[PDB]
């Protein structure tokens, strides 16, 4: 919708080094 | 029993620490690729330098004059450092005397003299006594080496020798590395001593008077201080090792002049200029390297790594399972 | 040489510094990082000692507390080279550095000079009348209203002497220029002095003016900012 | 990111590395180094 | 109040005062009471 469009605009090279020191992110 | 390592199904079984497995999904592991070939990087050094005329000198300086040489751009070898005496005594902080063979070095600094027999001791970090604080003082932080060895045979003699010094009076203690060669008088009393002996006018030299005769633990000994500094930098001196081909784009085992590291060597983008050497990155680790036979840089990446996890259903209903690798395009498993 | 007493009695001006004396203190490349160092800098916004030379002679001898920024405005290359010591006669050891016609020459060893020495197009190079043995020589390329800034920061510690140096074409301007390292020497002596060098030309006839600007350095802690290249930025 | 930055820590060793500290001294003394270092990661990864 | 007593616990050192011993003996094994003491005293805070 709209608002949910509005609501996912608002809110928003370290990963590739915190990757390669052992700490990864899961998906939901 | 149970093997670990035949298949999925038993590394679950190893890892829950069961011999039943209910449903569900598991994390079991992580899987990386392993090294094939070892590739070692030197300088292309190959004279030597002064070591002989260091230990096989004729005359040696006193205390508190000692003798410092800077030893840079050789080829260390330190087995000749084995056969100076019958006994000696060898003695490293910060490094162990038996692997410097394979490290790379700034600076080399050697500093020479003579001491009492029993004040051998004395020369090591953090120590109080009469040379240690007005003739020779060492910081607290040292990486480096001492060697004594026995002198009774070549320095004392019948006739009598008083060439060698020390200093007894001092206003305050040395900074460490520092030398004095002052002979102004000292000043105990509240009067001027107008350059003339007397009370409270001391004249601050002592002589030791070595004869063939004192006890064991009263002949001179000769000593040899050697400081290193370990940093980044050209890497002047180094020992002997044999270099080999550089390979890329492979994960191989590397060390480049003294940094040991497993990963794979790709040509390198960045824009390094004249005085830069390596590179570091968000972690404080190395990233980029110049190669000190060619003066190109490369680019140092650790090879495929990731997590593994297992699918099964319950062990009573079967014994299949399925595997799930993690962040990865499987056209590049 | 020669005495005289016609000289002026005046103090050299005074000035402040803004953002200069930023120079590179590792041998590490960093790119696009905010970092924080410890170690002798200029401070900012920071009085200054401003010489002008046309006459007028204008060579003291300064002191050398911890570490020097030497700064040149100038056309037509009057300033020349440096003089550093301690005592700065025979008794001790002295430092000296001279931009020859194509080369740049360095010797630490003994001298001799007079009272104000000074440099006589050049024919004749006559600063010192004495040279016993030296320890340390090197030879080198040379370092090159006003129309060139030439900055330069002299270091001693470790037992090491650090040039570092920045050359830039345009009362200092704002700005931000780092400097990048040039020369290291391991001489290890006891400096305490300094004096530097301008040269003379005989020759209606017109004299080239030059301004020189002397700033002190000490311990500080800064924040410095590298963008995508190894360029310090801010 | 500040679990990352942990890794630069000493925490009384004599380097933050590993492999120069067992590239410069025996087995009989780098394990005083080595458990520090070890020690130290493992109550910061604790921690967080 | 525990985290004001627990400043006169020694951790395994000579004493909890710090002055008396870097007085006592020489830097070599002072260096070790002192991180011991380090250790715990950051321990304390973490728990608190």
């Amino acid at each position: 919708s709209f608002i949910e469009d509005l609501l996912f605009n608002k809110v928003t090279d370290l990963i590739c080094a915190q990757k390669f020191k052992g700490l990864t992110v899961l998906p939901p | 029993a149970v093997d670990c390592a035949l298949d999925p199904l038993s590394e679950t079984k190893c890892t829950l620490k069961s011999f039943t497995v209910e449903k569900g999904i598991y994390q079991t592991s992580n899987f990386r690729v392993q090294p094939t070939e070892s590739i070692v990087r030197f300088p292309n050094i190959t004279n030597l330098c002064p070591f002989d005329e260091v230990f096989n000198a004729t005359r040696f300086a006193s205390v508190y004059a000692w003798n410092r040489k800077r030893i840079s751009n050789c080829v260390a070898d330190y087995s000749v450092l084995y056969n100076l005496a019958p006994f000696f005594t060898f003695k490293c902080y910060g490094v162990s005397p038996t692997k410097l063979n394979d490290l790379c070095f700034t600076n080399v600094y050697a500093d020479s003299f003579v001491i009492r027999g029993d004040e051998v001791r004395q020369i090591a970090p953090g120590q109080t006594g009469n040379i240690a604080d007005y003739n020779y003082k060492l910081p607290d932080d040292f990486t480096g080496c001492v060697i004594a060895w026995n002198s009774n045979k070549l320095d004392s003699k019948v006739s009598g020798n008083y060439n060698y010094l020390y200093r007894l009076f001092r206003k305050s203690n040395l900074k460490p590395f520092e030398r004095d060669i002052s002979t102004e008088i000292y000043q105990a009393g509240n009067k001027p001593c107008n350059g003339v002996a007397g009370f409270n006018c001391y004249f601050p030299l002592r002589s030791y008077s070595f004869r063939p005769t004192y006890g064991v633990g009263h002949q001179p000994y000769r000593v040899v201080v050697l400081s290193f500094e370990l940093l980044h930098a050209p890497a002047t001196v180094c020992g002997p090792k044999k270099s080999t081909n550089l390979v890329k784009n492979k994960c191989v085992n590397f060390n480049f002049n003294g940094l040991k590291g497993t990963g794979v060597l790709t040509e390198s983008n960045k824009k390094f200029l004249p005085f830069q050497q390596f590179g570091r990155d968000i972690a404080d680790t190395t990233d980029a390297v110049r190669d000190p036979q060619t003066l190109e840089i490369l680019d140092i990446t650790p090879c495929s790594f990731g997590g593994v996890s297992v699918i099964t259903p319950g062990t009573n209903t079967s014994n299949q399972v399925a595997v799930l690798y993690q962040g990865v395009n499987c056209t590049e498993v | 040489c020669v005495n005289l007493t016609t000289r002026t009695q005046l103090p050299p001006a005074y000035t402040n510094s803004f953002t200069r004396g930023v120079y590179y203190p590792d041998k590490v490349f960093r790119s696009s990082v905010l970092h924080s160092t410890q170690d002798l800098f200029l401070p900012f916004f920071s009085n200054v000692t401003w010489f002008h030379v046309i006459k007028r002679f204008d060579n003291p001898v300064l002191p050398f507390n911890d570490g020097v920024y030497f700064a040149s405005i100038e056309k037509s290359n009057i300033i020349r080279g440096w003089i550093f010591g301690t005592t700065l006669d025979s008794k001790t050891q002295s430092l000296l550095i001279v931009n020859n016609a194509t080369n740049v020459v360095i010797k630490v060893c003994e001298f001799q000079f007079c009272n104000d020495p000074f440099l006589d197009m050049e024919s004749e190079f006559r600063v010192y009348s004495s040279a016993n043995n030296c320890t340390f020589e090197y030879v080198s390329q040379p370092f090159l209203n006003f129309k060139n800034l030439r900055e330069f920061v002299f270091k001693n510690i470790d037992g090491y002497f650090k040039i570092y140096s920045k050359h830039t074409p345009i009362d200092l301007p704002q700005g931000f220029s780092a400097l990048e390292p040039l020369v290291d020497l391991p001489i290890g002596i006891n400096i305490t002095r300094f004096q530097t060098l301008l040269a003379l030309h005989r020759s209606g006839w017109t004299a080239g003016a030059a301004a020189y600007y002397v700033g002190y350095l000490q311990p500080r802690t800064f924040l410095l900012k590298y963008n995508e290249n190894g360029t310090i930025t801010d | 990111n500040t679990l990352v930055k942990q890794l630069s820590s000493k925490f009384g060793a004599i380097s933050s590395v590993l492999n120069d500290i067992f590239s410069r001294l025996d087995p009989p003394e780098a394990e005083v180094q080595i458990d520090r270092l070890i020690t130290g990661r493992l109550q910061s990864l604790q921690t967080y």
